[PDB]
């Protein structure tokens, strides 16, 4: 991917508010392990199928 | 096609020592009233259903 070009006014005083925790998606697979692996399982063929 | 073998299983019935066994014939008329509506869109939401296969779409 071809790299981005930031102004230099964004370099020296830019800020951005992102919050960078990272939530677990655990609860939900392993709860829920058909519903889920189905679920996923299902999109990532659709896409496969359309090469 | 042949008149016997499509309707064996109803010629078995009506001549059988057996009488647990009964023959129900429905003959359904001016029903497409009764396709206007919901059921015409039931129909087509069956039919949009397949779409979550494919994955392409707008």
């Amino acid at each position: 991917y071809r790299p981005r070009r930031f102004k230099e006014i964004e370099h020296t005083h830019g800020y951005v508010y992102r919050e960078l925790n990272q939530g677990s998606l655990l609860p939900l697979v392993d709860a829920n392990l058909k519903e889920s692996s189905s679920y996923y399982f299902k999109k990532l063929m659709s896409s496969i199928s359309n090469v | 096609a042949l008149p016997h073998d499509v309707m064996a299983p109803q010629l078995a019935v009506t001549s059988s020592d057996d009488v647990s066994k009964i023959c129900v014939a429905k003959d359904f008329g001016q029903f497409d009233t009764s396709q206007w509506g919901q059921i015409s869109k039931a129909h087509a939401d069956g039919v949009r259903s397949m779409k979550a296969h494919y994955s392409m779409g707008h």
